[PDB]
């Protein structure tokens, strides 16, 4: 259950077979070794022989570093072939992703096959049930050898294919769906990736790592989905990263949420107002102006009707998108969801935490009996 | 255009300060007209990150608008002159500040010339 650290995403292979044995000799009954796609072709994975070798999602991985499309899953599959057995591998994956078909038509024949695809009629998986929520997500999955019942995912359509393909590996060992019980728990269980909403009686407050672009737009739009009001994102770029990138998700974020508020996530030996007016530039404006608008008590929206705020301070920020909120609103932080260190320049603090975003949550109820006026950001304040 | 004119007979080209504004679309050309510090309406909607990898985009070579403490101009057209650049004024306006100034100086002229005029109509006239 423990898991050592690494500073690398894949250990060295000698070093984790190594702390396999370890365990494996007294303290753990079984020691599976799974790496991702980058792993598997550095050899981390590679080296060690694998009973069930499964893709969940199948696509062109590390196509710049290994220079060709594909190589991630012919790696996977020879890995998968060097060491095979009659009816012991499983080949689940999604029966629309033409790389997964192309890897479970390499190997041995003999190994087991089967398809996780909810939309696809052959694999014989479909939800068949309308019950998605930020809380739970739960499906009627209606298969002969997939299990009855699936797991709550945070997700419309990935945590579902996460679960489905999970339930294959699932039932694989134990036909009964009883068992599927402590899994389904465990999905729900609100893991570190994109974050579920507190626990707190209060509006949604999700932290997901959205370090890019695509990802960005893509969380966006899982969180309009089921978005039913106003969204709030709060966001910041890195000190020395790509600046390509700024423009873009400044905008990406103003598109599709109504209020979003810029601040600097990792500062990184770069000035924040620096990177700010960089990220601002996107959508048309400059640190001037803001500054500018921003004497003015007025903020004027942007044309397309949504309002864009900026901040420095990234705690002061968070605190004041958790604290303004709706009934049906939800507030989204992209900055950092897998990752509690914030440096600015050479000194790193980590008070930056999701415990900070519930005592915002916790604490809103003070600042609404005085008579703070969370609805803007210039906050109005008796007399 | 007098100068552009003189320039033009004496062979200079035109200096590469052709400074552009905060919007793009300032040029010495048409930065006079009605509309000040304000971009046109076009058929195309206007590429930010275009602009942002025109100017220069993650090569660190950008002119970022912050203010800083220091006394030193953000904007670029200031560079050059002792204390700041000419306050922004458009044609119309120009125009009709003269206009005001010349029937000012005449009014004035007037008033220290006495009611004594070529006109022969005194009095409804001068009221």
């Amino acid at each position: 259950d423990n898991k050592l650290e690494s500073p690398h995403t894949t250990p060295d292979a000698v070093l984790v077979q190594k702390l396999m044995a370890k365990m494996v000799h007294n303290g753990t009954e079984a020691l599976v070794m799974e790496a991702s796609s980058h792993g598997l072709a550095l050899g981390r994975c590679d080296k060690v022989d694998f009973d069930i070798a499964v893709f969940t999602n199948l696509t062109r991985d590390h196509l710049d570093f290994h220079g060709t499309e594909e190589e991630y899953r012919d790696a996977k599959a020879k890995l998968f072939a060097r060491m095979v057995d009659p009816a012991r591998h499983r080949k689940i994956v999604n029966i629309d992703d033409p790389n997964a078909a192309f890897f479970l038509a390499q190997g041995n024949p003999d190994v087991p096959i089967v398809t996780f695809a909810m939309e696809n009629k052959s694999a014989d998986v479909h939800p068949l049930k309308f019950q998605l929520s930020l809380f739970e997500t739960q499906v009627l999955v209606n298969t002969p050898q997939g299990i009855l019942e699936i797991s709550s995912g945070l997700l419309g359509r990935h945590n579902i294919y996460n679960i489905l393909a999970a339930v294959a590996v699932g039932i694989a060992v134990g036909a009964p769906l009883e068992d599927i019980v402590k899994g389904i728990e465990e999905v729900d269980a609100v893991p570190g990736r994109c974050e579920l909403i507190d626990e707190e009686q209060a509006f949604g407050v999700i932290v997901d790592y959205a370090h890019t672009p695509d990802a960005l737009s893509r969380l966006l739009d899982y969180v309009r989905e089921l978005g039913p009001r106003r969204v709030i994102t709060v966001f910041g770029c890195a000190g020395e990263s790509d600046r390509g990138k700024r423009p873009i998700m400044a905008k990406i974020a103003t598109d599709k949420s109504d209020v979003t508020i810029l601040t600097s996530d990792n500062p990184k030996t770069e000035d924040p107002l620096d990177i700010l007016d960089d990220m601002l530039a996107g959508v048309g404006w400059s640190m001037q102006d803001y500054l500018k608008h921003g004497e003015n008590d007025y903020y004027p929206p942007l044309p397309n009707g949504h309002r864009l705020f900026l901040h420095d301070i990234r705690r002061v920020a968070v605190r004041c998108a958790v604290a303004m909120g709706e009934e049906g609103d939800i507030v989204v932080v992209a900055g950092k969801g897998h990752e509690t260190y914030q440096i600015e320049g050479d000194k790193k603090e980590f008070f930056d935490d999701r415990e900070e975003c519930r005592e915002a949550l916790q604490y809103v109820d003070e600042l609404h009996q005085a008579g703070i006026d969370t609805s803007e950001f210039p906050w109005r304040l008796p007399e | 255009l007098e100068a552009l004119e003189a320039m033009a007979k004496d062979n200079q080209p035109i200096p590469p300060r052709a400074m552009i504004l905060s919007r793009k679309y300032r040029t010495l050309v048409s930065s006079w007209i009605e509309p000040l510090q304000e971009e046109a309406e076009l058929g195309y909607e206007i590429d930010y990150i275009a602009r942002y990898v025109a100017e220069g985009g993650l090569t660190g070579d950008r002119k970022r608008w912050v203010p800083r403490r220091g006394k030193t101009p953000l904007d670029p057209d200031a560079e050059g002159f002792i204390y700041s650049n000419p306050r922004e004024t458009s044609f119309k306006q120009r125009c009709l500040e003269e206009w005001r100034l010349h029937h000012r100086k005449l009014l004035k002229t007037l008033h220290n010339e006495g009611p004594s005029i070529l006109g022969k109509i005194s009095e409804s006239d001068y009221i």
